[PDB]
RNA sequence: AUAGGUUUGGUCCUAGCCUUUCUAUUAGCUCUUAGUAAGAUUACACAUGCAAGCAUCCCCGUUCCAGUGAGUUCACCCUCUAAAUCACCAGAUCAAAAGGGACAAGCAUCAAGCACGCAGCAAUGCAGCUCAAAACGCUUAGCCUAGCCACACCCCCACGGGAAACAGCAGU
């Protein structure tokens, strides 16, 4: 969201991201379904399924989109560039 | 550390902490420091009763008989701890001792009496 | 048997026969690599006292420990020459070969 | 990413995998094979994989590979009694040709299981001393037995700072 | 003779009445996870697993052995009187020499009194345990084997727990692991929770238990109720071959019992509870028929 | 690394620096008790006391233990085989010297070393040997820690010399 104010700059991204809406698929409803390693323009990130009770050990920014996605368990490490876009 | 003569001996080398001694009996050169290089260790000796009031001593009898046989010796502590065991006949200082206890007890009891 | 000499068998490569009666013969071994876990070849030179002087630059050799060593660098023996350079045998058919061509046909026996 | 085509052939897991473990006779292995020829293909997976392995497992045993200089590949062993053992890879595959080398020359499992207990035999369990070579470091930690001083003090009729007081 | 509990007959029936469900049996252990392992497999390729499932099932129940109560050690090596005194305290000599089987070893002790005996057998197994460490054993007896803890546990219906622990801790002909098994049975018996051992290694050790004590009257019930008519039939005709001169299995052999016969047989001999076992049975049979025509 | 801060008017990328964590020494401020472990900065100079006796005389020991880290691929495996233990011998154990192999870091602006090889019984002959897959060289460092290596005032050694020795404990 861009806005000359901050908060309606919260309340534009915030009403955008609804009608954006991924769905993930998440294995037993704790973690994901393998182990991921991507590379999004300079910024890689290798995500590896764990077992329950294992934790979300992620960048900050992983550990709130889990926690908003629904993940529970999952190993995250971010290497090249930590734009916190892309 | 080449070392001239010596041979190996079977002893108590002495680990722990201050006021709470335990022993490894080690199979050791003896000319190498009493807690220094060992060549095997053949048992262990608690000197301080456990929660049952047992000095455990174990023996790895086995190798006790192995290193004797090689030519090993045994210090005087190995040596009554043997005969305790009864691998070895007592001690004569063990005996003598006894027999020296024996006459200290006759002599505090004759004197108690007496008084 | 009872040699003091450490490699008991060593095939390898003449390198050289410019001193009598002993060849120069380089000996190879993998030596694993502790970071990157590959295995490269490590080289080493050997002496091979060779009574005949029956070797050839390029020839692959197995040598075979003196008991002890005949030198300050002999300590080997040119036990047998494996590849004579240019005069392969193939083991397998006993047929002489160039390269990967039969000079005789195995067919021939 | 792992460089190469294969890296999990540069893995101590892949290496350590391999099950040939020769006697102690043979002291050389010499692996002729040829870089082209669709029958040498097993000489050459075989040299692409399984020669790591090899000489994982047998550290000591020169193993030297040559390139196109007999018409079909081959193995050649070098044993210490002086014997040599040829073994005709030709036709056959990577995983046939270790089959084979460890059928002729490889310690059997049983041989390599007793060789596992007698080095177990060296740790035995009523030892005590540094983590490194054995289980406890002192009789203190079997329960039971009077604590490390440093954990739980002892008592001070056990203790010859009053000892000494009592004697005096 | 009688058979005992390790022979090859005993042991097939007893194998069968346990039973092999996979899920019991391997059932996720609470404990330090890795993260899973997939394999795409054809549905021959499934059979082998759950095959090679089935084969690991059976190593794992393998039930463990009945051993008579071990005699208690007294043997005197020396009396030497002359120590007597010298020490204060006993001195507990081990041979921890590698190779020798743990009944096998010598574990003397040395008294104050000045006389050489052998180890008791508590003492025995504390040195072993001292020097040759065994995983799960402790040497200073676990507080739960106290029937206080031992009836939380039953309360928390956890018998096999139980009995892990008594087989960790104790050995099988340790006076110790005979009385906490026994207490185990007694409970299963007197709470009716017979299914709690089923598939699991000691369900042997308990039928062999009732049977011995001629009290198998509560796991015929319970097996007729399941339906494991049988496993029912097994067991009867295990009493039979374990009481060959008991009234139930000369009245069985007057008559032609060859199953439920078998068990109504024994419902009428030798049962403290036959008419509540012939309800039982009339029951299975009438829904059997039921749900049959 | 689960990362974070910092370039710009701003964004993205690369990139260095720094923060967050865990140790060890020292310093400031502060500090109640008990148990345990550890304990000069200096291979600089040492006051003083003690640290090797035993034993019917011979012998044996004072070559060990204890210390230090100056120097430094003498430590590890194989062969051979001394000294030592097994009351004598036995081969067993342990382990020198010698032979073979393996074995720290940095600098290639240290790139050539300069006899570093071989054969012969010898006489003597051949001209070879190491090295960019790091020879030769300079510098740094005790190490691979049940402990091992080296040193023991210096001249690497110690006949000899300089000189009069705590790198044994306590202490200065
Ligand atoms: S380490 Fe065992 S008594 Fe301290
Ligand atoms: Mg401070
Ligand atoms: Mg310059
Ligand atoms: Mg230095
Ligand atoms: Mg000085
Ligand atoms: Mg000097
Ligand atoms: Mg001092």
């Amino acid at each position: 969201g861009k806005a000359t104010d901050r908060m309606d700059a919260f309340r534009k991204a915030k009403n955008r991201a609804v009608h954006h809406l991924h769905y993930i698929e998440r294995y037993e409803d704790h973690t994901i379904f393998h182990d991921i390693s991507l590379r999004f323009k300079r910024t890689h990130i290798k995500m590896k399924k764990q077992p329950k009770g294992y934790g979300l050990r992620c960048h900050r920014a992983i550990i709130t989109i889990c926690r908003l996605i629904g993940i529970k368990d999952m190993y995250a490490k971010v290497s090249g560039s930590i734009n916190m876009l892309s | 550390k080449a070392y001239r003569g010596g041979h190996l001996t079977i002893r108590l080398a002495l680990g722990g902490c201050t006021n709470r001694p335990f022993y490894r009996i080690v199979a050791a050169h003896n000319k190498c420091p009493r807690d220094g290089r060992f060549v095997e260790q053949l048992g262990s000796y608690d000197p301080l009763p456990n929660s049952h009031g047992e000095k455990l001593v174990a023996l790895n009898l086995d190798r006790i008989r192995h290193w004797i046989g090689c030519g090993a010796h045994l210090s005087k502590p190995m040596e009554k701890l043997l005969g305790l065991a009864g691998f070895f006949p007592l001690h004569p200082m063990m005996i003598t001792n006894a027999e020296r206890l024996r006459r200290k007890r006759a002599r505090e009891v004759l004197l108690a009496s007496q008084k | 048997v009872r040699s003091s000499v450490h490699a008991r068998w060593i095939v390898g490569k003449v390198i050289g026969t410019k001193m009598q009666k002993t060849a120069k013969v380089r000996v190879t071994r993998l030596v694993l690599d502790p970071y990157l876990l590959k295995y490269f070849n490590k080289r080493k030179t050997y002496f091979a006292h060779d009574a005949l002087q029956q070797c050839t630059v390029g020839d692959i050799v197995l040598l075979r420990a003196l008991p002890v060593p005949r030198a300050k660098h002999v300590k080997h023996e040119l036990a047998e020459i494996v590849f004579k350079v240019g005069k392969v045998i193939d083991p397998v058919t006993g047929k002489p070969c160039a390269g990967t061509t039969y000079l005789e046909s195995p067919l021939s026996s | 990413p792992m460089k190469g085509r294969f890296p999990i052939r540069r893995t101590l897991q892949y290496l350590s995998q391999g099950n040939v473990v020769f006697k102690d006779s043979v002291k050389v292995m010499t692996v002729n094979y040829n870089t082209h020829g669709e029958l040498g293909e097993g000489a050459r997976k075989f040299v692409f994989f399984n020669i790591p392995q090899i000489q994982y497992k047998n550290p000591w045993v020169q193993i030297m590979m040559f390139k196109n200089m007999t018409p079909s590949p081959f193995l050649r062993f070098y044993l210490d009694s002086g014997e040599q053992v040829l073994v005709d890879v030709e036709t056959k595959s990577n995983k046939e040709i270790m089959e084979h080398i460890r059928k002729i020359l490889g310690k059997n499992e049983e041989t390599l299981r007793e060789e596992e207990e007698e080095k177990k035999q060296l740790s035995h369990p009523a030892n005590f001393g540094p983590r490194k070579y054995c289980l406890r470091e002192c009789i203190c930690e079997v329960e039971g037995q009077v604590p490390c001083p440093s954990l739980v003090p002892l008592p001070k009729e056990m203790r010859g700072k009053y000892k000494a007081a009592l004697k005096a | 003779k009688k058979p005992t509990f390790m022979d090859e007959e005993v042991q097939s029936i007893l194998t069968k009445m346990t039973g092999l469900n996979l899920q019991k049996t391997f059932k996720p252990a609470i404990q330090e996870l890795k993260p899973p392992t997939y394999k795409l497999m054809t549905q021959a390729q499934l059979e082998e697993a759950t095959r090679q499932a089935v084969e690991a099932a059976k190593v794992r129940l393998k039930m463990p052995p009945v051993l008579e109560e071990r005699v208690p050690i007294n043997d005197v090596l020396a009396e030497d009187k002359i120590l007597e005194g010298t020490e204060t305290t006993k001195y507990v000599f081990t041979d921890i020499s590698y190779s020798i089987p743990h009944r096998e070893r010598f574990i003397v002790v040395r008294e104050p009194s000045g006389t050489l005996r052998k180890a008791s057998w508590e003492e025995r197994d504390r040195m072993i345990q001292v020097y040759f460490p065994k995983e799960g054993r402790k040497i200073l007896t676990p507080i739960i084997f106290k029937e206080e803890n031992l009836r939380t546990m039953y309360s928390q219906d956890r018998h096999v727990d139980v009995l892990n622990l008594c087989f960790a801790q104790f050995e099988p002909d340790s006076t110790e692991y005979i009385k906490v098994h026994h207490k185990t049975y007694e409970d299963i018996d007197k709470r009716g929770k017979y299914d709690l051992l089923r598939s699991t290694r000691y369900f042997g050790g308990m039928v062999w238990y009732f049977v011995n004590n001629k009290k198998i009257d509560g796991l015929l019930i319970d097996q007729i109720q399941r339906d494991l008519i049988d496993d029912a039939t097994n067991l009867v005709q295990l009493y039979h071959v374990l009481h060959p001169d008991g009234q139930s299995a000369q009245g069985a052999k007057d008559q032609a019992a060859e199953g439920i016969n078998l068990i109504k047989v024994f419902a009428k001999t030798e049962a403290q509870k036959g008419a509540y076992i012939e309800l039982t049975l009339q029951t299975y049979q009438e829904a059997l028929s039921r749900h049959s025509a």
